[PDB]
């Protein structure tokens, strides 16, 4: 119907502050997993996390404002600033024109937004009244305060919508975006996945459903997707960010095109409220109807693997129900091992390094692998990159609830 | 205590241009929040907040509504 | 597009366990706002609220499962419940057939979801360490779990899809599961939204911010949509659900048809995180689009309609501006001030009961209309609830963040 | 000590119960808890949470992991 591609990409995690240091770290094969200095784990059961050590906030935003974002959203205002930039939209105040403005959404992912804040404002309460709840409080926190806060940074005024599907929200806040282009809601939409959740209760409720690696001597190896040792993921904080546009208006533009949107699926276990269904079956559904609506030859698979063990092994095997056998399964890789699993922001980092894969001719490796694991006998581009041109990038992404969405994208 | 009256006029005008991010200097007894500081209705409660807690006090909520220039704050205080 | 048509309903809230009680309480001008029990608040600046005191979690779920669901997901599952049976879709063991599951979705919404369960978390590893959060946390919390635990209840295996859009997500999930059929991604999507968020940091949240009505003394006149001395929204809990279908399916198998779909609109204001646009801007650009999408004369419009200053105000300039004048405004209620502003579910709520208004020609009234604001100049339906058939209903819904949706239905 | 035993076990018994929304008749020393009470991993390690209040004990993850019937709980109590 209407063809949609990606003009600008943006993306900030635990190895890089913008797409290109990112993407090449992530390509070597780097580890950004580091000892939580954000608060004092020194009591905790988990220990590690893909911290961002080199952000500054006040480079993204006047410090005043500051305190009005949860760390989120700051991450989330960096990477949309480096996609619109990346996108030439911007007039010379770095606005959105007037005359675009009204056809320019925004579509936000997250699975719980400033969990931090929200925990902060609950002990205030709690010790000493609700006087001293922070009147920034909610709009620090809210999941959708992504698209408020980028809405208003850059004057876009179209559809304003956030999908909150758990660790699928990255991904299916680019399908929502996708949906509103196509039955003509908007011209262009501005996507982003952000997700900051390394505090105390976050780290906490993780370890207490026993999904984290313990694995705290060694941080840069416990984060090993489709390994025999692997032992729960390893919570990533971090955002990525990008342009979607109605392909005749890009063209009209002069846009660079990164990609065009071929085809995405989604669909629900219905099975269990955090493992995933027998067979990875509600995966398989959802990576069906994508392969089948984008109708091309995918060759490069960027894969959930969060690095636990059910996931890693139920993605395997649906991976292998969809494509036939073993051999017919695309090159596929994690590169949670080299950022952490970054939860609601996951989808959205790994569609750029999706398409800067296929840009570069360069698939990024799952690192840490060191022990195979019978069940898990696909080729993951184990710990070196592989430069191999492919013409089409399929990014999976599955939640609690048993949410799950996928994504294909093509050459331009 | 006209020292002490200056010293807090001093960290009265601190707190307000650290909260908006505004020079001291702009921080006049004449200086409305909205107007010459650039405040809204949402950084002028969470200013009045701060004050309490750096001065541990407490403003009632009428006097906190009749508050337009930095002076109309500066007067609680010193009355305080 | 595809035709879609409503087939089953369901709410609950502050003044009914079921729709059909709610609304005769509605519309006969009846208040649920009382006193607030379900926390101490005697040490807060607000004291009322919305509160639903006959809800009874273990009658919609087994005791086991009461503890792994948030309030806001146990009024969805009863709300949900209602709505599914009354649909008459319902196999002999209360589940969707398995031949249709696949093509079955459900989109929820809430804006912040199990805020309780977040707090008492908080505290917990804010006294006793880690090791005291509890293992239910998460899942009870993420505002996705209203579609998980729905979708596991009913084994619904379509697009399973959350909206986060603050007090608009009610409205929003209805459009995302408009978007899902017109798009074939689904022939039938449950839709509900919910929220409950009655305690401490909730209260504090709100009341740091001076959202929140302080007029303690007599709950059943502190909201007063348009009136003159409204003084800020008051907050209730609840669900709305509906069953959505696409017309050829719904006449195939039989259903009951309460509306069909006609018409959305969607935009952001891109102006600022709470306050809204001036002259409703944004609003009006939503209000437009989806009456220009409708081509149906619209009867009646439930408005967002908060009780606070600024919201009424500017939602009244906005509906003068779309529609021309104030005389050529339909008439408009808000039952805000019988259930109070139940935030993300007021989206769901208020399309139920606009559907319902509208199937029974009886318009609910605007209540505590004492003193009239003469910036506020609309047809309110003042304390009484009006006779009079209409063939389309338009439903207002607005959050932080700038964002807006509006929904149009019209007779079958 | 026989009395102090048989209470013990009993506390154990309705702590079980009322997790699981079992009955007290079902949890026999044998029973099993994914076969026989009809709990996943999640109501598990919840369970062995309750049971650490329940008794002030603190069962190491470790030896947690290590249990298949509501004998090895029991066990590890009567050993506290
Ligand atoms: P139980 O055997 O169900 O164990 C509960 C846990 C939390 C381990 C759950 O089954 C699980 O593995 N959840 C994570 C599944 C997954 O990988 N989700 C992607 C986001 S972490
Ligand atoms: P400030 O003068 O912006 O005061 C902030 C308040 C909290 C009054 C805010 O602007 C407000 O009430 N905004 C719009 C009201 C509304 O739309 N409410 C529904 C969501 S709370
Ligand atoms: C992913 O689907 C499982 C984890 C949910 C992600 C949301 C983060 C909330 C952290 C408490
Ligand atoms: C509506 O737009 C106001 C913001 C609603 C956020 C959700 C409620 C949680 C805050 C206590």
């Amino acid at each position: 119907m209407r063809r949609i591609v990606v003009t600008g990409m943006g993306m900030i995690n635990s190895l890089g502050l913008n797409k290109e240091d990112s993407f090449l770290a992530i390509a070597k094969g780097e580890c950004g997993i580091k000892h939580i200095e954000s608060f004092d784990a020194s009591a905790f059961p988990v220990r590690i996390a893909g911290e961002i050590t080199d952000f500054d906030p006040t480079e993204v935003m006047n410090p005043k404002d500051v305190k009005k974002a949860g760390r989120f959203i700051q991450l989330a205002l960096k990477a949309t600033r480096e996609a619109m930039k990346d996108s030439g939209i911007l007039d010379a105040h770095n606005r959105c024109p007037e005359e675009l403005a009204n056809r320019m959404g925004v579509s936000s992912g997250s699975g719980i937004g400033g969990l931090g804040n929200i925990e902060a404002n609950s002990i205030f309460c709690f010790e000493k009244g609700p006087r001293k709840v922070n009147p920034f409080f909610i709009t620090s926190a809210l999941v959708n305060m992504i698209g408020g806060f980028t809405s208003i940074e850059f004057g876009i005024k179209g559809p304003n919508l956030s999908s909150v599907t758990a660790c699928a929200a990255g991904t299916h806040a680019i399908i929502e975006a996708v949906k509103t282009i196509l039955l003509n809601g908007a011209d262009r939409m501005l996507v982003v996945g952000a997700e900051s959740t390394i505090c105390p209760v976050g780290i906490g409720g993780f370890a207490s459903i026993k999904a984290l690696s313990t694995r705290n001597d060694e941080p840069k190896k416990a984060s090993r997707p489709f390994d025999k040792d692997r032992n729960g993921f390893v919570m990533g904080e971090g955002a990525g960010a990008l342009v979607l546009e109605e392909y005749e208006s890009a063209k009209k533009r002069g846009a660079k095109i990164y990609a065009e949107f071929a085809g995405y699926g989604e669909s629900g276990d219905a099975n269990h409220i955090t493992a995933p269904a027998p067979e990875g079956e509600g995966a398989f559904r959802a990576m069906k109807m994508a392969l089948e609506m984008a109708k091309v030859e995918v060759g490069y698979v960027n894969a959930h693997g969060t690095s636990t063990h059910y996931n890693d092994l139920y993605e395997s095997i649906a991976l292998k129900n969809v494509f036939g056998s073993k051999e017919k399964v695309p090159p596929v890789s994690s590169t949670a091992g080299q950022i952490g699993h970054c939860l609601g922001a996951a989808g959205a980092l790994e569609a750029v390094i999706s398409i800067m894969a296929m840009n570069q001719g360069i698939l990024p490796p799952t690192i840490n692998q060191e022990t195979p694991d019978p069940e898990c006998d696909l080729d993951y581009i184990p710990n070196a990159a592989r430069e191999k041109q492919v013409d089409a990038v399929m990014s999976n992404s599955f939640g609690f609830g048993g949410t799950n969405g996928v994504v294909i994208f093509k050459k331009a | 205590s006209m020292g002490y009256l200056m010293a807090l006029f001093e960290d009265i005008q601190a707190v307000i241009a650290e909260q908006l991010n505004v020079d001291a200097a702009q921080v006049t007894p004449e200086a409305e929040f909205v107007k010459d500081l650039g405040a809204d209705s949402l950084d002028v409660v969470e200013l009045i907040m701060a004050l309490e807690e750096k001065f541990g006090i407490e403003i009632p909520d009428e006097q906190a509504e009749k508050i337009v220039n930095v002076g109309d704050v500066v007067k609680y205080i010193e009355d305080n």
